[PDB]
């Protein structure tokens, strides 16, 4: 009897050609699925809205962590989203400070994660070669 | 206010 | 279009009945496989020698990280190993400070991770109910 | 009590 699992992990997502993206307000980009947890059965993805979700967030990129599937009724997890700048460092980090309750099909995240004009201003180095690199660190409650 | 810290679910 | 990858992960591993896990599975103990990388394609495990395999390490538990499956040519990773005490805290942490080069079948870690006399002494809080709980954090260089 | 050095298998 020994058992183990991945309880905390960071997913690096790069969106190529961020400018020439076809999505407008309220339209989504889903990342590929990534696994964690007992038996590799927690299935997660990221959901971004490049030009915001709604009226309150029209000037922003919206960023969410989605629990696609899980075996029990819930997963309690903390999360943190950040951006990889051109000098290779993590910036603009925001965390959920406590754990959030995830069910299969439920997401949690930041409707106003960052201003599009900040992101598009090339004195911030956040879009080198027009590639947007996002980081999501997820920490699952045991 | 380049970032806002409020957390919400998919709405 | 876009592509993503788990690039850092922490694996928690629990060995039940530590006092005679040598009796149950002999000199070496491999964990189950855990996954990272492009479409969950790097597969790793932990490798424990509850008693070290030479005269310098006989008084120690030895602890390694093994790359089990790798479609790629190689991978460079930094790692850290620690113990989960019954109070719930990390203790006894030791880190590779630099990255090491892994290929399919290769491991790296600490031949003298901790003294068996300290660990087995249950007043120290590291073997609650004869269960050892190990934590391995990994960061793969990009 | 613990040694910091790193080896392969």
């Amino acid at each position: 009897m020994a058992s183990g699992k991945v309880v905390k992990f960071s997913y690096m997502w790069t969106i190529n050609n961020f400018s020439f993206c076809r999505e407008e307000m309220g339209e989504v980009i889903k990342s590929s699925t990534f696994s964690s947890g007992a038996n590799d059965k927690l299935k997660w993805c990221l959901r971004v809205n490049p030009k915001g979700l709604d009226e309150e967030s029209k000037d922003y990129l919206s960023l969410y962590l989605l629990l696609v599937s899980c075996p029990k009724s819930e997963v309690r997890a903390k999360f943190k989203f950040s951006i990889l700048n051109a000098k290779g460092e993590e910036t603009k980090a925001m965390e959920s400070q406590r754990a959030y309750r995830f069910v299969q099909g439920k997401d949690w995240g930041f409707k106003k994660f960052i201003r599009r004009d900040f992101l598009l201003d090339e004195a911030n180095g956040l879009l080198p070669d027009d590639k947007l690199t996002l980081f999501c660190e997820v920490s699952v409650v045991q | 206010p380049e970032q806002d810290s409020a957390v919400t679910s998919g709405e």
